[PDB]
């Protein structure tokens, strides 16, 4: 009898560990529901082992660089401190799911691949990733909206790499 | 359990007239978490009208609606009722009932409904029709 509240995207949570066989799929969703059903049945990301990722990606995206919807994009990064885990982590990322599944980046929502969050001892990150590292327009307005929706004040300064820059410096800052 | 919210009581109306709503919910009891009445005028974004926790019978109101619209509960039957007055043009809607997701309920739910709209919902009703003239 209940009918669901369908999103805009198909969606498929990864998990990551350290050393294809590394990278496992944990659900894929399609509804409103679906995604909570899922969110309130796994590890929040401050409680993760470290050197562990969870990442939201659309389906049929793999979460890799190589991935063709990747090879030329870039990703806005978010550098959390060790004193972050505990007040700011869990939050940022459940407010990056919800901005990526709520496609509330107007008219460059198609330009946005998937999120990222890295667990790591020296410090912990969060990364939305595009498409194109060349669209100024598009990865400009994608960073203005993350960095209000996370609601870091103005003199905080977020950066933009390519891809293929962080395979060996930002492209854009807001 | 096989979670149910089966909002009712909505037609037509004069300016100025009034009708009475109301939610039959299954498979979660209503004192158990808060319950949201929300709106989406015709071609407008959803707009947060007024909260309920049975368990303390606290309530909260959306400015555009205090002093006329009522939020209320029968507990024994599992319902929630919303009691509107001095109808006009604003408050031409579908009306829904849901609940705000568990991460979520720390915020107020003007700011969760304004922020993350239908995707703050870990279940909502498909609504009824309230128009006004």
């Amino acid at each position: 009898h209940y009918i669901k509240h369908p999103l805009q995207n198909r969606w498929a949570l990864w998990f990551f560990k350290n050393d294809q066989a590394n990278l496992r799929l944990i659900s894929k969703f399609d509804t409103v529901e679906d995604f909570w059903a899922l969110y309130n049945h796994i590890q929040l990301s401050s409680n993760l082992m470290p050197g562990c990722d969870y990442s939201l990606f659309k389906d049929g995206i793999e979460p890799m660089w190589e991935d063709e919807k990747n090879k030329r994009g870039g990703r806005w990064l978010i550098t959390l401190n060790k004193q972050q885990r505990r007040s700011d982590l869990d939050r940022f990322w459940l407010e990056t799911l919800l901005c990526l599944i709520g496609e509330s980046f107007d008219d460059y929502s198609d330009d946005v691949c998937g999120a990222v969050v890295n667990v790591r001892a020296k410090g912990d990150k969060i990364a939305i990733w595009t498409t194109e590292c060349e669209n100024r327009e598009a990865v400009t307005h994608i960073g203005r909206v993350y960095k209000e929706r996370l609601g870091l004040p103005p003199k905080i300064v977020i950066g933009y790499q390519s891809h293929a820059d962080t395979a060996t410096k930002n492209r854009f800052v807001v | 359990s096989e979670v149910q919210l089966v909002e009712s009581g909505g037609g037509l109306v004069q300016p100025g007239g009034s009708l009475r709503l109301s939610s039959a919910i299954s498979g979660f009891s209503i004192s158990s978490t808060s319950i949201d009445w929300v709106r989406q005028a015709p071609g407008k974004g959803l707009e947060w009208v007024a909260r309920i926790s049975p368990s303390s019978g606290s309530t909260s109101y959306a400015d555009s609606v205090k002093g006329r619209f009522t939020i209320s509960a029968d507990t024994s039957k599992n319902t929630v009722y919303l009691q509107m007055n001095s109808l006009r043009a604003e408050d031409t809607a579908v009306y829904y009932t849901g609940r705000v997701a568990k991460a979520l309920n720390s915020r107020s739910p003007s700011f969760v409904v304004n922020t993350y709209s239908s995707i703050g919902f870990d279940y909502r009703g498909q609504g009824t029709l309230v128009t006004v003239s």
